[PDB]
Protein backbone atom coordinates (compact mmCIF):
# COMPACT_ATOMS: atom_id res chain seq x y z
CA UNK A 1 0.00 0.00 0.00
CA UNK A 2 1.63 2.96 -1.24
CA UNK A 3 -0.20 4.94 1.78
CA UNK A 4 1.94 2.83 3.91
CA UNK A 5 5.73 2.08 3.19
CA UNK A 6 5.62 -1.25 5.32
CA UNK A 7 2.66 -2.19 3.24
CA UNK A 8 4.94 -1.26 0.05
CA UNK A 9 7.35 -4.39 -1.38
CA UNK A 10 5.45 -6.40 1.40
CA UNK A 11 2.90 -8.93 0.77
CA UNK A 12 2.67 -7.30 -3.09
CA UNK A 13 1.67 -9.60 -5.73
CA UNK A 14 1.48 -8.84 -9.51
CA UNK A 15 -0.39 -12.26 -11.31
CA UNK A 16 -0.11 -12.41 -14.75
CA UNK A 17 -1.85 -15.66 -16.42
CA UNK A 18 -4.48 -15.67 -18.88
CA UNK A 19 -2.29 -15.50 -21.94
CA UNK A 20 -0.33 -18.02 -20.19
CA UNK A 21 -2.98 -20.36 -20.38
CA UNK A 22 -1.81 -21.26 -23.98
CA UNK A 23 0.53 -24.03 -24.40
CA UNK A 24 2.78 -24.72 -27.71
CA UNK A 25 3.26 -28.04 -26.81
CA UNK A 26 -0.60 -28.30 -28.32
CA UNK A 27 0.01 -27.25 -30.83
CA UNK A 28 2.66 -30.13 -32.50
CA UNK A 29 2.28 -28.45 -36.43
CA UNK A 30 3.54 -24.58 -34.67
CA UNK A 31 6.51 -26.81 -33.45
CA UNK A 32 7.53 -28.65 -36.53
CA UNK A 33 7.36 -25.91 -38.48
CA UNK A 34 10.02 -24.21 -35.92
CA UNK A 35 12.22 -26.98 -36.81
CA UNK A 36 12.11 -26.79 -39.95
CA UNK A 37 12.76 -22.75 -39.67
CA UNK A 38 16.03 -23.46 -38.67
CA UNK A 39 18.45 -24.37 -40.70
CA UNK A 40 20.19 -27.67 -41.35
CA UNK A 41 16.93 -29.18 -40.21
CA UNK A 42 14.75 -30.82 -41.64
CA UNK A 43 11.26 -32.73 -40.82
CA UNK A 44 13.24 -36.06 -43.24
CA UNK A 45 15.78 -36.25 -39.98
CA UNK A 46 15.70 -38.96 -37.82
CA UNK A 47 16.80 -37.15 -35.25
CA UNK A 48 13.95 -34.85 -35.64
CA UNK A 49 11.47 -37.84 -35.81
CA UNK A 50 12.79 -39.26 -33.22
CA UNK A 51 12.67 -36.44 -30.90
CA UNK A 52 8.78 -36.15 -31.64
CA UNK A 53 8.47 -39.61 -30.78
CA UNK A 54 9.95 -39.63 -27.55
CA UNK A 55 8.46 -36.27 -26.46
CA UNK A 56 4.85 -37.52 -28.00
CA UNK A 57 5.29 -41.06 -25.65
CA UNK A 58 5.84 -38.33 -22.91
CA UNK A 59 2.96 -36.52 -23.49
CA UNK A 60 0.55 -39.16 -23.27
CA UNK A 61 0.76 -42.50 -21.63
CA UNK A 62 -0.46 -45.63 -23.65
CA UNK A 63 -3.43 -46.82 -22.06
CA UNK A 64 -2.81 -50.72 -23.98
CA UNK A 65 -2.31 -53.72 -21.45
CA UNK A 66 -2.46 -57.69 -22.42
CA UNK A 67 -6.03 -59.32 -21.89
CA UNK A 68 -4.24 -62.57 -21.80
CA UNK A 69 -1.07 -64.16 -20.96
CA UNK A 70 -0.16 -61.99 -18.07
CA UNK A 71 2.04 -65.03 -16.25
CA UNK A 72 4.67 -65.19 -18.64
CA UNK A 73 6.06 -67.75 -16.90
CA UNK B 1 1.90 -13.41 -30.96
CA UNK B 2 2.51 -15.72 -28.15
CA UNK B 3 3.36 -18.17 -30.86
CA UNK B 4 6.23 -16.04 -33.00
CA UNK B 5 7.47 -15.97 -29.35
CA UNK B 6 8.14 -18.99 -28.53
CA UNK B 7 9.95 -19.63 -32.30
CA UNK B 8 11.90 -17.11 -30.94
CA UNK B 9 13.25 -18.53 -28.18
CA UNK B 10 14.28 -22.09 -29.75
CA UNK B 11 15.85 -20.28 -32.22
CA UNK B 12 17.42 -18.06 -29.68
CA UNK B 13 18.27 -21.00 -27.88
CA UNK B 14 19.46 -23.36 -31.30
CA UNK B 15 21.80 -20.44 -32.25
CA UNK B 16 23.51 -20.10 -28.84
CA UNK B 17 24.33 -23.33 -28.87
CA UNK B 18 25.48 -23.14 -32.30
CA UNK B 19 27.07 -19.76 -31.68
CA UNK B 20 27.43 -19.19 -27.98
CA UNK B 21 29.41 -16.01 -26.27
CA UNK B 22 32.56 -16.56 -28.58
CA UNK B 23 34.21 -16.47 -25.34
CA UNK B 24 36.35 -19.51 -24.33
CA UNK B 25 35.74 -19.26 -20.59
CA UNK B 26 31.76 -19.30 -20.28
CA UNK B 27 29.58 -20.14 -17.28
CA UNK B 28 26.59 -21.46 -19.00
CA UNK B 29 26.85 -25.08 -19.55
CA UNK B 30 23.99 -24.66 -21.90
CA UNK B 31 25.99 -22.03 -24.53
CA UNK B 32 28.84 -22.60 -27.22
CA UNK B 33 32.54 -22.20 -26.76
CA UNK B 34 31.89 -23.33 -23.22
CA UNK B 35 34.14 -25.92 -22.08
CA UNK B 36 31.63 -28.14 -20.43
CA UNK B 37 29.71 -27.92 -24.03
CA UNK B 38 30.73 -30.38 -27.21
CA UNK B 39 29.89 -28.94 -30.85
CA UNK B 40 26.44 -30.42 -32.12
CA UNK B 41 25.31 -31.12 -35.48
CA UNK B 42 22.38 -29.08 -37.15
CA UNK B 43 19.74 -32.03 -35.84
CA UNK B 44 20.96 -32.70 -32.63
CA UNK B 45 21.56 -28.85 -31.60
CA UNK B 46 17.93 -28.49 -32.93
CA UNK B 47 16.55 -31.23 -30.38
CA UNK B 48 18.77 -29.51 -27.45
CA UNK B 49 17.18 -26.21 -28.27
CA UNK B 50 13.63 -27.78 -27.99
CA UNK B 51 14.61 -29.15 -24.41
CA UNK B 52 15.67 -26.31 -23.10
CA UNK B 53 12.88 -24.28 -24.40
CA UNK B 54 10.77 -26.48 -22.11
CA UNK B 55 13.39 -26.28 -19.05
CA UNK B 56 13.62 -22.64 -20.40
CA UNK B 57 17.23 -22.56 -19.78
CA UNK B 58 18.60 -19.29 -19.08
CA UNK B 59 20.61 -17.72 -22.25
CA UNK B 60 24.18 -16.93 -21.76
CA UNK B 61 24.01 -13.36 -23.20
CA UNK B 62 21.47 -10.83 -20.91
CA UNK B 63 17.85 -10.05 -21.16
CA UNK B 64 16.74 -6.91 -23.33
ZN1 LIG C 1 28.40 -18.34 -23.12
Amino acid sequence: SADIDASSAMDTSEPAKEEDDYDVMQDPEFLQSVLENLPGVDPNNEAIRNAMGSLASQATKDGKKDKKEEDKK
Amino acid sequence: MKRAAAKHLIERYYHQLTEGCGNEACTNEFCASCPTFLRMDNNAAAIKALELYKINAKLCDPHP
